[PDB]
């Protein structure tokens, strides 16, 4: 009635990782971020913009 | 207009695929029942490239699913995806090959292989301009190592100018899953080297260390191992599938990666592989993005590319971003790294761009390369291949199928050959 | 789909008949009248009928009758024709001589009309189970005119061998190295894989492990049937890599005449001794390689390896099977032959190894099966050829053997073919 | 630049499993 | 991350890890069975279920002494595969615990530490104990580290051991044994903590007011000897001192690797609550010759090294203020070629207390680790106590029955006079 | 732009370096998640000299922390701001050195030296302008003191031109936590006179002075002590960190420190140090500043420059004050006592300013000064150093890892011909 071991259930699956399930809106809201923070500590900046 | 057919050979080639068909059905929006619940019309914009249609708004795979063993269809059927495949693109004996390559590429194999023929005829007669063929196997197997080969071997008579890829399996001598493994890998890339556009050298053992280290998994199933390959080879097509901002193909690639008809023989790349705790500490610019590409950790092969020349370099990025950096950081990585390239190419490297990301995530990039490190590959199996032929060890199961002692030496020369003029190109001068 | 018969020959595959028999049903789930309370499984070892009855593939053939009558008045009686529990009126009584061209002959025709419409059920068929021991005179003499007979009629068909090796220092007889030296022409022309195993080595390792100081003949029988299912397993359910017969049968034989592994079973633990033992695949595929856990009484110090196949089973990921052979390989007593620095084939399963009611083996989720050939064997045949020549000097027990009808010349002959075995041994030995 | 790190491992050593236990 | 494997032999080392692995279990908080219901990693081991199994292997050659263990409270704590026991001892005889019955377990008890190494990953110290007077604890002993130094040349092994009384005796004939376990701890060791039990009784009996002690009461504090040696490893601390560590700092040459231990404070529980305790006294205690375990006099000596151990609330303030007034003494006494002579290791948690005990509970403790020259006079003492034995040439035929050549005796003795002579030669001051 | 890269080794190097981390992360409004919470636009101006940017508002330490044993790891990890940290900069060994600086230099370390290589590496050249590096590490320890030595080695051949500061913790004689303690410093100096552009004497000893006299703590702790050392490299950084009303970095002070390369230790001070009871009674003027600023208890290295002739003296101040005020107080200073200044430099003061006081306090200042009291450390050295050598005692621990025993010499040899030539400038004429 009972299993004897070490049974090491799953640390993460590489599906929910790399390629996760977060909306496309959500992603872009990441990017968004604090990007005019951003702006000013590392010059970090995005594409076509004086 | 540019169709993709997907042969599916042997055990590993059928999860692979499996999980491969799971992948771009997310990104195009398809259901397990084979409708479409995506919003975007780009999804169904190139949508016949790798699917076909039926009534009632259902689009199906163009695959073409071999296995000598009724078993393993069993496992796919009962996938996720599962209904979604046609019952007779299955295409199954009763008996494997035993892992015993002149089994599967003579014996059996060629039992099965008219009926094979008669589905992949069938799915290259519905599109009115097939792109190219796409199989993927391990050279480790029966089914996709022996009979999968005799497939490459007809297919290119039939079709000669229509380009076909395999993202085949190469065996690692550290851990090898099967002793008569370099007899069936020796007898492989013989076939491989003839009649062969691109060849995509995926090592089991790097992955592990890909999952362990970068990644930090316990316990990395063999559906962790297909991931990495199904994100791979859907970064290949994605500017053939979608609108990019400088476009590309599986042609655009072959055309510029191939020096001589000789190599043709390629260490994939992926470059946002970022375990759970490293997204607190990451910025998601390009920059990080080019480390993590030109990294030698990152590979999927058993080569060090610092012990060897870059021949030519492909980079294909899936994300909107300003190219600017495209070409920057291309030309910082090369000017720094002057001695390793090759000298009688300046200027190595491919850029590609398209302008839709990965379905969860925003900036990805895939790495296909060039270089001498994949001669260690090969010369790796040649040192353990000549160790059994030397002593005619194993050699009954593969004398015992009608077959002579000549090839044997030949694919050898063939290799031998091979690895020399690789070589020779190694020691070049402007 | 693939199927396997048994063709279990003596009292020692009748006895593992009843063990290995009871051992799949609990496996699949069949009850003791036949039939599943509740996909296809079953159908590489049972097969349906018209009343959904569930048939086992295997065949009960004794020559005498009394250890099959225990079976046809069993609790499993009812899992059967009553054809193939073919029965012999007079045994062969510990005679080869009795078992392979007098008393063998009256049912050699019966035994080959049944095989014949178990195959005939069968579409895609695989390999055949057959069980015996070297000793006694059913198990070696008639074991061997069946083997002969069924090269003709299933030439490519696999014919894996279990066989019972007698021990090295304890026997039940006197007249068996004469049977076991006069088989090994049946195990090396008309064979493709060897399972010699004495009851010696089963016995110390239940006594010192399982704490089964007494074994009796069903301690032992339990082990095989956990190695023959630990084989098939592959075959009944799905893995991440399954393993098909002549996946592994093309990768142990490297020349025709050498296909004589090794079989290793583990863990094999009490519940007492394994609960304060964690249990991983790190320390158990160690246990594979300790001397003290072979299957057959040898040194792996004093061979070497030359094909190792691995069959893990349960609930194990391919991750640890790589750390544990980079464990494995990174180790000076570990020697392998010249010619093949990578000699290793691994089987992985999802399903775990089962526990009868009444057993020994604690419940153990993982589980590895080892089957190694080595050169280290190579002894254990030459004690017989000494066993054998203090027996063939003085000519004794001649008389029974000459008297049933054989020519005296065929006993030296054999003992050549026995000697050539072990210098073609010697010469894998050899490294260049 | 390149980034080649194929060096990142622990220590662990352990003797063979061959010695005899005597039966 | 680190790990230490406990090796016990002998009846002194059956009944000293029993203490041991008593305290250990209720330092960290281990079940009799084996669960924690609410660092770890050092000493016991994991299972799935959540059984913690601990990192030692009992053995002996009589079993009634590990089978009183598998009767006792702690049977289902232990595997019982670490539980290792002979039919016959070697009843007190050097020769037969080396060369007639120990060849028989050999095997199985290097194939556990064989498997003990595969459990572990990064290894940090075998932990043996035995005594110098037991046969089976000094022959036994010998050989196993005499193999186990060339199973691991590198790891370190440390030598806890009970050297043979200067007056009191348990056994006649002790003094033959002793002498030849020297040339295996010698050659085969990298720290060796020689006590006798006569100092312990002494100690007992002035400090702790036991007016009959028995063996618990001494293994009680070689058990919180150990836990002071190891509550670096096992928690943490301002300074946290690993064995390596602190056996780089007491061992000025490959032959004199024999510090003394010392701990403090050892006192009742009414004076213990009662007097102010401070690092001061403590470290005062610690260099009084009427508190050492080893019955010499560090004041005919001089000290080459000093290992300093607190433990609980400790402050490096007072840590250096007591070094200071330590330094200014004319009565401790250093070499000249070691004007710094100390090693001091911080560390937070305090020592608990054991039922039944004897020691107080207390906000702060102390070990000490002298490096001195005044040990030498105890090998002084037992050689002429073997050279009167061995001029008459008594119970010689017993070893000689076993199997042994002769000569090895007068061997043994010329490398003791040797490490005498090595030990005058230190004390020789250049000045 | 102006980017410093902290190198962390050792038990004492990984706790002086979570507390500077503490005390740098609260001067930018760092939150221990590591956000901005800031209020003022300063605050968040040249965050880049010490943090890369990370996703979601977030800032990472530049930081690489190495120590071969790995259970000080898990005391930084359960620390304060222990998670702010990228955790791929973790680089550590198993078997630790015991103190053994020859197994730290040679044995163990030649392992751990190219991941901490490559992953300075990645920091380093991630940075668009690096002004330097700088380590924090003991000199009697088995790590920092040893294999610390060996990635300055390293990295001066790679990187010749820039800064390299390390704040080595020198032991002192009076109290000592090892007995090989000369051992491994003899052997491990000498490596810094060679490459280093500057070292920073600090003794613990001095620093349990201060905290006796000065502060009157009943039990401070180590956090104390790295409290102090914290305050003084912040003081150093401030100038090039904040506008200031002049302003200075660490190469305007190394090159206006080091008169001859021979000479680049220094005695650090703070001024503003206070007790609990006299921070009611007191007027924070600059006068007052610099009465502390020069007595010899406040200072926190082991010597005493009473002893010596100070040759060059740095003294930057944080805050807003008048440099009038400033002024006459170095001008004065330098009249008074005019016998413990050198003659063959007038002058010998140099100060800056930064106008923002460090957060949490109105007036401090920071010191660095380089007199011929350091001297007086050295010879003390030495006089353990032979008094072990002679004897040849604790020499088999070193001889076992194969070095020779002539490395001790020629060590030695330059420790007295350093400290020869340094008498020589002590006794100078104009
Ligand atoms: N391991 C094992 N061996 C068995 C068992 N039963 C019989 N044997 C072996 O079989 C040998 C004798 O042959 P049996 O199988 O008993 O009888 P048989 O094969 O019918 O041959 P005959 O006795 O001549 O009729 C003995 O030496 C045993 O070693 C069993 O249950 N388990
Ligand atoms: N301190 C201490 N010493 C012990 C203890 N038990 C035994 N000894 C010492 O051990 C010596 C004798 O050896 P034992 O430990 O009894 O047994 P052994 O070492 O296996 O040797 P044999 O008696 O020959 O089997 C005696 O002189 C005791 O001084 C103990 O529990 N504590
Ligand atoms: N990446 C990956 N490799 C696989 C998978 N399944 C099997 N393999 C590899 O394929 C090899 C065996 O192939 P096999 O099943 O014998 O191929 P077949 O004989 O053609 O059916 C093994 O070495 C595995 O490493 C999978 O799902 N993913
Ligand atoms: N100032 C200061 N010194 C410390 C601290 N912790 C340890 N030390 C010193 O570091 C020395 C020991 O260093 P160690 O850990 O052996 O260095 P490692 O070998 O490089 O890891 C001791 O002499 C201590 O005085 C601390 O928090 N602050
Ligand atoms: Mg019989
Ligand atoms: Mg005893």
């Amino acid at each position: 009635n009972t299993t004897l071991g070490t049974p090491t259930i799953r640390e993460l699956s590489v599906r929910d990782t790399v390629n996760p399930s977060k909306s496309f809106e959500d992603v872009l809201k990441e990017g968004q971020e604090g990007h005019d923070l951003y702006t000013v500590s590392h010059n970090d900046y995005f594409a076509g913009e004086a | 207009m540019r169709e993709i057919v997907h042969l599916q050979a042997g055990q590993c080639g059928n999860q692979i695929g499996a999980k491969f068909w799971e992948v771009i059905s997310d990104e195009h929006g398809i259901d397990p029942t084979g409708t479409y619940h995506g919003d975007s019309d780009l999804q169904l914009e190139r949508i016949n490239v790798y699917y076909n249609e039926a009534t009632g708004g259902k689009y199906v795979p163009r695959a073409v699913l071999v296995d000598l063993e009724p078993g393993t269809m069993d496992s796919v059927r009962s996938g996720p995806f599962g209904q979604i495949f046609r019952p007779d693109n299955f295409v199954f004996g009763q008996s494997g090959a035993g892992n015993n390559w002149a089994k599967g590429h003579y014996t059996e194999g060629a039992e099965l292989v008219d009926s094979v023929l008669d589905v992949v005829r069938k799915e290259a007669e519905s599109c009115d301009c097939l792109q190219g063929f796409q199989l993927t196997h391990s050279l480790g197997g029966g089914t996709g190592s022996g009979m999968g080969t005799l497939l490459i071997s007809k297919i290119r008579e039939e079709y000669p100018d229509r380009i076909m890829n395999t993202f085949s399996v190469v065996p690692s001598p550290k851990v090898s899953d099967t002793v008569v493994e370099p007899y069936n890998a020796t007898l492989s890339v013989h076939q491989l080297v003839e009649n062969t556009d691109e060849t995509y050298c995926i090592d089991n053992e790097a992955l592990y260390d890909i999952c362990f280290r970068t990644l930090k998994l316990t316990t990395p199933t063999y559906g962790d191992l297909n991931h990495l390959v199904s994100a791979t080879m859907s970064g290949v097509t994605t500017c053939l599938r979608f609108p990019g901002q400088l476009n590309a193909d599986l042609r655009k690639l072959a055309v510029n990666m191939v020096p001589f008809p000789r190599l043709h023989f390629f260490m994939p790349g992926f470059a946002p592989l970022t375990s759970r705790g490293s997204q607190q500490y990451r910025a998601l610019t390009v920059p990080e993005l080019t480390q993590q590409m030109f990294d030698a950790k990152n590979m999927m092969a058993a080569c060090d590319p610092r012990h060897g020349r870059y021949l030519t370099v492909a980079a294909v990025f899936r994300g909107r971003m300003s190219m600017k950096e495209v070409d920057e950081q291309m030309l910082n990585v090369q000017n720094k790294n002057s001695s390793y390239f090759v000298e009688w190419i300046p200027n190595n490297v491919k850029t590609a761009v398209c302008d839709i990301p990965p379905r969860g995530l925003k900036m990805s990039a895939t790495f296909i390369g060039n270089s001498t490190a994949i001669q260690e590959l090969f010369k790796r199996i040649s040192e353990q291949f000549t160790a059994m032929f030397r002593r005619k060890a194993f050699l009954h199961w593969y004398t015992g199928e009608g077959m002579d002692e000549m090839e044997f030496t030949e694919a050898e020369s063939n290799m031998n050959d091979l690895v020399s003029e690789y070589q020779q190109y190694q020691d070049a001068t402007a | 789909m693939r199927e396997c018969i048994s063709i279990h020959v003596g009292q020692a595959g009748v006895q593992i008949g009843n063990a290995c028999w009871e051992l799949y049903c609990l496996e699949h789930g069949i009850q003791p009248d036949g039939q599943m309370p509740s996909d296809d499984s079953f159908n590489t070892f049972f097969s349906e009928t018209g009343a959904g009855k569930h048939v086992p593939r295997a065949v009960f053939v004794d020559l005498e009758p009394t250890v099959v009558d225990e079976v046809r008045t069993g609790t499993y009686r009812q899992l059967f024709h009553p054809e193939q529990l073919i029965t012999g009126k007079e045994d062969a009584a510990n005679n080869y001589a009795r078992g392979h061209y007098t008393i063998g002959k009256e049912i050699v025709d019966l035994v080959l009309d049944r095989i014949r419409k178990l195959a005939d059920l069968c579409t895609g068929l695989q390999g055949f189970l057959i069980f015996h021991s070297f000793g006694g005179g059913t198990g070696s003499g008639f074991a061997s005119l069946l083997m002969e007979r069924l090269s003709v009629d299933y030439g490519k068909k696999s014919k894996l061998e279990f066989a019972i090796y007698p021990a090295p220092q304890v026997s039940t007889a006197v007249v068996e190295p004469y049977n076991s030296i006069l088989t090994t022409h049946t195990t090396l022309e008309h064979s493709d894989c060897a399972f010699m195993v004495d009851n010696e080595a089963i016995y110390d390792i239940c006594r010192r492990n399982l704490d089964i100081e007494r074994p009796t003949y069903t301690n032992l029988n339990r082990l095989i049937g956990q190695i023959v299912s630990s084989i098939t397993a592959s075959l009944r359910f799905d893995g991440a890599l399954n393993v098909d017969l002549t996946e592994f049968q093309t990768n142990l034989v490297p020349y025709p005449r050498i296909h004589f592994p090794l079989a290793t079973y583990a863990p094999v633990i009490s519940a007492e001794k394994a609960y304060h033992e964690q249990l991983s695949v790190a320390e158990i595929t160690n246990a594979c390689f300790e001397p003290a856990n072979q299957m057959v009484k040898c040194d792996p110090r004093h061979g070497k390896y030359m094909a190792c196949c691995m069959l893990y089973r349960g609930d194990v990921v391919p991750k640890d099977v790589n750390a544990a052979i980079a464990t494995i390989k990174t180790k000076r007593t570990i020697q392998f032959v010249d010619w093949c620095p990578t000699g290793f084939k691994v089987g992985i399963n999802y399903q775990p190894p089962t526990v009868v009611p009444g057993g020994d083996l604690a419940k153990v989720q993982r589980a590895v099966c080892m089957l190694s050939n080595t050169t280290a064997i190579a002894e254990a045949w030459a004690r017989l050829d000494h066993k054998f020549d203090l027996m063939y000097a003085k000519r004794a027990f001649v008389h029974w053997y000459v008297g049933e009808g054989m020519e005296e010349g065929e006993f030296s002959e054999a003992r050549e073919d026995l000697a050539a075995l072990e210098k073609d041994y010697e010469e894998v030995g050899v490294d260049s | 630049s390149f980034r080649g790190a194929p060096m990142l491992l622990a220590e662990n050593c352990s003797p063979g499993p061959r010695y005899s236990v005597n039966p």
